[PDB]
């Protein structure tokens, strides 16, 4: 098959001699586009003749309505869109497409050639006649019998551009997706376009395109590939400083992954703390409200608390009113709303579901009790908007307590590791402690993940343990690698990621805020970033802080002076590369990950 | 009775030495384990051949007049790709429960369950990880009718194994005496793994 | 410690330990521990490498 | 063209610089591999060695002659 469409105005000539670019192969079928001025009837009618002898190929006439003169810009709009159209009808492909560009006017030429470009013709040249017709012999074949002389005493100069591939978005616009309005007017279709979507469709994808092309060049240093598509000025807004106040919006926004966070620190206090409560079951074993008084200045105390006061600034809630099953459940949808409220699309949760149990409701029950409110909460929503939750169990070391809860909590996650595997799982255990490696080869036989959980201490002998006693895959509250240069290098090698959390390390520890350029005590986050150690930004505990993953990410702006944008979005990599989540989950946040906000404020 | 009589193994042949019960000569501990290959995993991967197995188990102990009985199983032999071994663990149970609440409170054999941590001859401990973290799980899950009381440790690993945790929770534990004269292994099951309860010490 | 440039030495590879006892110094010291595998078809070992001699490379795991 | 052809499926690309890649060719990359006919592309190839015993590389031949040479 061989398809030509040509243009036609005042000379209808083109068509004819534009009907022998192959020579005796001719063409399957042609089609020309005109305007619907009156004088393109003459050469309609001497077309037709033209085409009731040779009638080999198809033949067809096409005319604008809504376009004869050149005397305005709409209208050329308008020509070039019902021209856009008109070529994707009646030629749906490419590589049998031959265009001719000779007949129409010049603004028609460039028209052509600029459709040919952007949708690819397979090849496109412009027909030629010498003058040596017509009366006089002076002027080039203007008649039927003209015409066939021309063709028939080799008179066409035919020039041949070259074929013309188009781009790869632009060749995979089918028609029916850009209809063209005819009406059947005698032998001839009169078209005509409703809406002018072609044109901004390919407006938009060739902007697209040159922004791609544009950030070819560093498409290893972006963290997501997903940016390259970005403008240049949004990829240079991407490389400056956070502002904390004017980057609230944007990092409120962002796809999230939470990795560090606590069911028993979320209400409580607040209206949270009176909400759970009110859900309760059996309102009468509810314990008293406690007075616990949050620090002046909370969330950002003046001076640190250390960690004993902050765990007892949290006793209204946790072991004491989540053996309630009203509360439990009440706590676990609110805690799923508030993931929810953040744009968090992975989080794995701490839970202890021993210190739950009550003599009617085993840890198992607790359990069983949490995955099924947390997978419930998940169904409920829809999937483009879904967070998913993974559990994690806490096995904490008492100061000479209990050790049995140690024992029950890791077989507790030794048998829900197995017993779900889809929707919300139980993917690893959390060691606060140790800061004991026997207890842990069953943990280790069955493949479940360890995070251990530093704390109340500043020595690097507990996390080489962590690194190669207890097998870590994360490190909470690792703020002192760099004063181990062998330790940091081991970690940024073996890739284990380092979970810090902004707020809790601000108020149980404290660190300089708004400083000007990093001293001997900045929070060693951009430290850590430059050390090639993955690390994470977490919240902790959302009530006993108070701050959400935005409030933590937007406080690394004080925190660490000079921290980018692009490196909020490294950290999210970071957590999303570092969660327990499987094939399955790790394609969907991968995919969600790939929605980043665009900026609102690229004009300083 | 099984539920997927399209899965059911083919029926081994297994022949019994002559004289069985009673052989002319001692066959062995390797010949005795595969005299059972036509029951057990092959066959109690079935939801519906693990209920008669549990049944017709529980009738044969009616029939003998026995009053309490202690079961050993292997929850994790017959979990499949969709049965976790929790969910075996928690079949059995409730098998054995049903039909103990079926009989009269005056002819009730009163049926416990014990989990074996058999030594496997790979070095997958995994499979022993596993019976001892359903044990400390059923242990308290359970607290009236049939209970998982303990486990049975058939077979140094478990000496490196740190049993401690079954000890916390209140989990007894019985150890079967290997096939060999090791005087050192009894001695090591009463003081290491604190035993209660030592299976074939001849 | 002795070279930072040009040819170094990397790391130790294990040729039949599942012993780790006298490997805490190399892990100390940041040297990666490649663990080689022997002739028998075991998967104790492998789990003895990757828990107990915190090797990051295996050698013929088949 | 080529790189805004393999643009979409880019992840799927070990190295990044094969986007630039025709899509023939890139095609031909995801089609089984022949030993007898590839043998010039594997050879040409930018290889990586972590496995490689010092004492076990001359041991018969004209190697082994040269060295004790
Ligand atoms: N920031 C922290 N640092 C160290 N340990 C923590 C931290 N937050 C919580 N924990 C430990 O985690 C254990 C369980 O976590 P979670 O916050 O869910 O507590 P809980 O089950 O409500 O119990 P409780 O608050 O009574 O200790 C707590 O007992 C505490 O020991
Ligand atoms: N494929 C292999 N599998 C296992 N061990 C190997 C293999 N190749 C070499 N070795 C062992 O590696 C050890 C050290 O490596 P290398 O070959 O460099 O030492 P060598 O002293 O030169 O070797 P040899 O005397 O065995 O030829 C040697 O003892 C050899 O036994
Ligand atoms: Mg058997
Ligand atoms: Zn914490």
């Amino acid at each position: 098959m061989r398809i030509l469409l040509c243009s036609v105005g005042t000379s209808w000539a083109v068509v004819p001699e534009a009907m022998q670019l192959l020579g005796s192969q001719g063409f399957d079928e042609v089609h020309v586009l005109t305007t619907a001025s009156s004088k393109i009837s003459p050469g309609v009618e001497q077309l037709l003749r033209y085409f009731e002898m040779h009638p080999g190929p198809r033949f067809s006439i096409s005319r604008v309505q809504d376009f004869e003169d050149l005397r305005s810009e709409q209208d050329h709009m308008l020509f070039e869109e019902v021209l856009w159209r008109w070529l994707l009808q009646r030629a749906p492909q490419a590589a049998h497409r031959y265009i001719c560009l000779a007949g129409g006017y010049k603004t028609i030429s460039a028209a052509m050639q600029r459709a040919a470009a952007l949708f690819g013709a397979c090849e496109v040249f412009h027909v030629l006649c010498e003058p040596r017709f017509g009366p006089q012999g002076n002027r080039e074949a203007s008649t039927l019998e003209e015409v066939e002389q021309a063709i028939a005493t080799n008179a066409l100069r035919f020039v041949r551009l070259g074929p013309e591939p188009g781009w790869p978005q632009l060749r995979l616009l089918s028609a029916p997706s850009f209809p063209l309005e005819s009406t059947l007017q005698g032998p001839v279709h009169w078209v005509r376009a409703s809406d002018m979507r072609l044109r901004q469709h390919v407006e938009g994808v060739l902007e697209r395109s040159r922004h791609i092309l544009a950030a070819w060049e560093g498409i290893s240093e972006l963290p997501i590939p997903a940016l390259a598509a970005w403008p240049p000025s949004h990829l240079r807004w991407l490389h400056e400083p956070l502002d904390p106040v004017q980057d609230k919006a944007w990092v409120q926004a962002l796809p999230k992954v939470e990795l560090h966070c606590h069911l028993g620190g979320f209400a409580t206090h607040g209206e949270l703390l009176h909400k759970v409560r009110q859900e309760a079951a059996n309102p009468e074993s509810l314990p008293p409200v406690r007075a616990i008084p949050l620090p002046p200045g909370w969330p950002i105390p003046e001076e640190p608390i250390g960690l004993e006061r902050y765990m007892r600034l949290g006793d209204n809630n946790g072991s004491a009113l989540l053996k309630d099953p009203g509360c439990l459940r009440a706590q676990c949808r609110l805690l799923y709303e508030a993931l929810l409220a953040d744009h968090v699309a992975y989080a794995e949760i701490r839970c202890s579901p021993a210190n739950y149990a009550s003599a009617s409701r085993s840890p198992w029950v607790v359990l069983q009790e949490i995955r099924n409110h947390f997978q419930q909460a998940m169904e409920e929503t829809p999937e483009d908007r879904r967070c998913h939750v993974n559990l994690l169990l806490t096995a904490t070391r008492e100061e000479g307590g209990d050790r049995s809860r140690i024992a029950r909590h890791l077989a507790l996650a030794i048998t829900a590791a197995e017993h779900w595997k889809n929707g919300c799982r139980v993917v690893g255990v959390d060691l606060a402690g140790f800061e004991f490696a026997t207890d842990f080869e069953p943990v280790h036989r069955v493949g479940l993940a360890v995070t251990v959980h530093a704390g109340e201490n500043d020595d690097v002998e507990g996390i080489w343990q962590a690194v190669f006693k207890l097998s870590a895959r994360r490190l909470g509250h690792a703020l002192h690698l760099s004063r181990s240069p062998d330790l940091l290098r081991v970690v940024a090698e073996r890739g284990i990621a380092v979970e810090l959390c902004p707020y809790a390390n601000l108020q149980i520890k404290g660190f300089p805020l708004d400083e000007e350029q990093e001293g001997s005590e900045t929070y060693p986050l951009r430290g850590y970033l430059a050390a090639g150690v993955a690390v994470t930004l977490n919240t902790d505990n959302l009530g006993i802080s108070q701050a959400s993953l935005t409030d933590n990410l937007l406080l690394t702006a004080r925190l660490c002076p000079g921290i980018t944008r692009l490196e909020v979005l490294k950290t999210q990599v970071f957590a999303a590369q570092a969660a327990f989540a499987n094939q399955a989950e790790r394609k969907a946040l991968w995919a969600r990950l790939a929605q980043v906000p665009v900026p609102t404020d690229t004009e300083q | 009775e099984a539920a997927n009589p399209e899965s059911l193994p083919p029926v081994r042949a297994i022949p019994l030495p002559p004289g069985w019960p009673i052989p002319e000569e001692p066959i062995g501990l390797e010949r005795y384990m595969r005299l059972g290959d036509n029951n057990g995993s092959a066959l109690l991967k079935d939801p519906g051949c693990l209920r008669a197995q549990c049944r017709l188990l529980y009738e044969a102990l009616l029939a003998d007049h026995v009053a309490y009985a202690e079961i050993r199983c292997s929850p994790a032999n017959y979990a499949s790709a969709s049965r976790s071994p929790w969910v075996v663990l928690q079949e059995i149970r409730n098998h054995f429960q049903q039909a103990m609440e079926e009989t009269p409170e005056d002819r009730r054999c009163h049926v416990n369950l014990l989990l074996t941590a058999t030594r496997e001859e790979g070095g997958d401990r995994s499979r022993i990880a596993r019976h001892l973290a359903l044990a400390i799980t059923a242990a308290e899950h359970w607290k009236n009718g049939c209970r998982v009381v303990g486990v049975d440790l058939a077979g140094a690993a478990m000496f490196a194994t740190d049993f401690e945790p079954v000890h916390r929770v209140g989990l007894a534990v019985t150890v079967h005496a290997g096939e060999n004269d090791d005087v050192e292994g009894i001695w090591q099951a009463v003081f290491k793994l604190s035993a209660r309860r030592l299976g074939h010490a001849l | 410690e002795h070279w930072k440039n040009g040819c170094r030495v990397v790391g130790v590879d294990l040729a039949g330990f599942m012993f780790a006892t006298d490997f805490e110094p190399v892990h100390r010291v940041g040297l990666a521990v490649t663990v080689h595998a022997g002739e028998n078809d075991d998967v104790e070992g492998i789990w003895q490498a990757v828990f107990k001699l915190s090797a990051r490379r295996l050698g013929h795991a088949l």
